RNA sequence: UUUUUUUUAAAAAAAAAAAAAAAAA
RNA sequence: UUUUUUUUUUUUUUAAAAAAAA
């Protein structure tokens, strides 16, 4: 390995969604067998431009050096990883795919540090071409960080110190690659979650399902390219990740997408009911943004003693539409979100008694506040 | 209803050429301090990449910039909601006869028919 | 209008735009052709899509627009139609727009099978003075104007 | 006339720290 | 990689004050 930049890659591989001022695609590919635990064959780090031009692209520099290495080596299952700096682009996604359907032996594993161009359809289009192929594309964490320190970069022992801000524009990216890549919940948790039966096993992480609308003059009309599940990172997994409970992601994601004065609602399919340290927020951020109004389904009502009645009055009081998941919202969350792969929605035991049995509770919870 | 706009068809490198010579003159030179880029995510239309709004004087030219259809130019004249679609030699000539002055230059000077090269 | 019918006859665009071209529909060409025929019929029976219409020079092309997207309902352009029922087997286009200095009115058909068709421009004399705000003349003083 | 200390503002680079980057600002 | 700011200093310019020396 000859490892380039040392320093650049701190403000290169910035993890920051919105980023401009570069000149450079960075990649640092490696390639392997079938089982990771061999040692790598080879690992090389390559630098394709930018806007310069296309074919000159860093995934035509990974193209042209697997031809060149395929040629002198033997044929066989190749497990390769990369790690760009963009996400790739238009005309190097729809090549790349290309070579990935040419041959199925290469598994890529396309690991962004930030996502190229994902507010226009011709990149979005193509991305999803790129994944359809058979590559793992996956928003970079921290352990993926500090594998491409550890290998490509020119450290002179020194750890990977990782920057400010890099969790929540880590979520910030997972959030929008899982809904620029139709990204859909399995069936197996949302039968192990989602479902309303009482707490008595498991269900420890609450889930998401958000979804856009217009509220145009004619009547609302939803926006597909705002869609898919954001659940609750896992708390402080390695102590520097900052552990966001009550989607907090979705709140703090609300102004991510440049929201116009443009009117309109924004649906939340909770699995769970806000909690006191993630209400407040709520009612703060429906108070000050006047123009978005924030409709919750709510699966099961969070009680455990932590004064979630004045939350929820205050949650309500301010505009925000909080109802009960019933059959007709939990097939829409199923037809939507889930990838069914064709299978209809099946219920469970008491769905309308349970529901209408936490609608209740909502009725002498919430609506009791003065009389 | 079925609202028609002109589209010049052009690739993604002459527009993304326009729109780094376009923010190049707003932001990095002081030639065009009076222009304002509407960004995408003002633009309630879904295929609109961008808006140079280019004032002259009480009314102003709108150079729409679309998406997913390559892309797609449209040139108005917008003064107290009246509109006017304009060819780009026309938007040529105002823009260079209100604007700029009068030879190639690292930054070439935002021009349409450059842009609608063809 | 004697005016405006004078440079009506002057442009040099006008002698492309208005020679009866052949106008092609350049949608999804790597799909199928009879999906492509399927999805025009779709497309101009529903509200949500946009239709685009190429000229033989792979320059211009009119773009049909739903009036929501822009979230404007502007009550005076309303004669913008894509008619079916008046003529069978064949779909036509009308479109008024105000191009440069003049109010011209865009006429098309094209057949359904052969997704092809011919396209021109007519001259309507009610916008002229249906513009209430008429800047068509500090048009004209703004595009005679040379430094 | 010379030397030591404090303060009001600026200048060349530096480390302390933040915001905007909608993408060759 | 770059613009807009906050807080502290190194050297210089200017002004004011306290002390010592000729
Ligand atoms: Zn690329
Ligand atoms: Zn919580």
């Amino acid at each position: 390995v000859e490892p380039m930049d040392p320093r650049t890659f701190v403000s290169n591989f910035n993890n920051r969604p919105i980023l401009s001022g570069l000149d450079t695609v960075w990649l640092c590919c490696e390639v392997k067998t079938k089982d990771p635990s061999g040692p790598p064959l080879d690992a090389k780090i390559f630098q394709g431009k930018v806007y310069p031009k296309a074919k000159y692209h860093p995934e035509m520099r990974f193209l042209r050096w697997f031809h060149k290495w395929r040629q002198l080596h033997h044929d066989q299952e190749y497990k390769v990883t990369w790690y760009v700096s963009w996400s790739p682009c238009t005309r190097c996604a729809n090549s790349v795919a290309t070579f990935l359907a040419k041959d199925p032996k290469v598994t890529l594993t396309i690991f962004v540090a930030r996502l190229y161009y994902f507010w226009d359809p011709d990149y979005q289009q193509a991305l999803r071409i790129l994944a359809e192929a058979g590559a793992t594309m996956k928003i970079m964490n921290y352990n993926e960080f500090q594998d491409c320190w550890n290998k490509f970069v020119d450290g002179r022992g020194k750890p990977f110190k990782p920057w400010n801000n890099l969790p929540k524009h880590y979520t910030l990216l997972q959030a929008t690659l899982g809904e620029l890549l139709r990204h859909l919940m399995d069936p197996g948790t949302f039968t192990s979650n989602f479902n309303n039966k009482p707490w008595v096993s498991g269900q420890h992480e609450t889930y998401l399902c958000y979804k856009v609308e217009r509220l145009h003059n004619d009547t609302w009309v939803p926006l597909n390219q705002h869609r898919g599940f954001l659940r609750n990172q896992a708390p402080n997994i390695h102590g520097f990740p900052k552990g966001r409970h009550a989607q907090l992601c979705f709140l703090d994601l609300i102004p991510f997408w440049k929201l116009d004065g443009q009117q309109y609602r924004v649906t939340c399919f909770t699995s769970w009911s806000p909690c006191f340290s993630c209400a407040q927020e709520m009612a703060k951020f429906i108070s000050n943004n006047e123009h978005v109004s924030l409709c919750i389904f709510a699966a099961r009502i969070y009680d455990d003693q932590g004064r979630y009645q004045e939350g929820l009055r205050t949650l309500h009081r301010d505009g925000a539409k909080i109802a009960m998941m019933n059959y007709s919202e939990f097939e829409y969350c199923w037809d939507t979100f889930v990838d069914r792969q064709g299978r209809p929605f099946q219920p469970w035991d008491g769905l309308d008694e349970h529901s209408q049995a936490l609608s209740g509770r909502l009725r002498a919870i919430l609506q009791n506040q003065g009389n | 209803r079925w609202q028609v706009m002109i589209v010049w068809q052009v690739d993604r490198m002459r527009i993304n050429t326009w729109k780094r010579l376009v923010k190049h003159h707003m932001y990095i030179s002081r030639k065009a301090k009076d222009w304002f880029y509407r960004h995408h995510y003002e633009s309630t239309n879904p295929k609109i990449s961008s808006e140079v709004h280019i004032p002259l004087g009480d009314a102003k030219l709108v150079i729409t910039t679309y998406w997913g259809l390559g892309q797609g130019v449209s040139i108005e004249w917008r003064k107290k909601r009246y509109s006017t679609q304009v060819d780009p030699d026309l938007a040529d000539q105002l823009i260079h006869l209100h604007y700029f002055d009068c030879k190639q230059i690292k930054p070439p000077l935002p021009s349409v028919r450059k842009l609608t090269e063809d | 209008v004697p005016d405006q019918r004078s440079k009506f006859e002057n442009e040099e665009f006008f002698r492309k735009l208005s020679r009866e071209c052949e106008i092609k529909y350049t949608g999804f060409r790597d799909r199928p052709h009879e999906e492509r025929q399927a999805r025009f019929q779709n497309a101009c029976r529903d509200g949500r899509s946009e239709i685009a219409f190429v000229a033989t020079g792979t320059n211009l092309s009119l773009q049909f627009f739903p009036a929501s997207w822009q979230g404007e309902q502007r009550q005076t352009p309303s004669r913008e139609y894509v008619d079916l029922e008046r003529e069978a087997g064949k779909v036509y286009l009308k479109a008024p727009m105000i191009l440069n200095g003049v109010c011209v009115i865009w006429k098309g058909w094209i057949d359904l099978q052969r997704l092809d068709g011919m396209g021109c421009l007519e001259f309507d004399e009610e916008r002229a003075q249906q513009e209430d705000a008429l800047a068509q003349q500090a048009f004209e003083e703004a595009r005679r104007r040379t430094r």
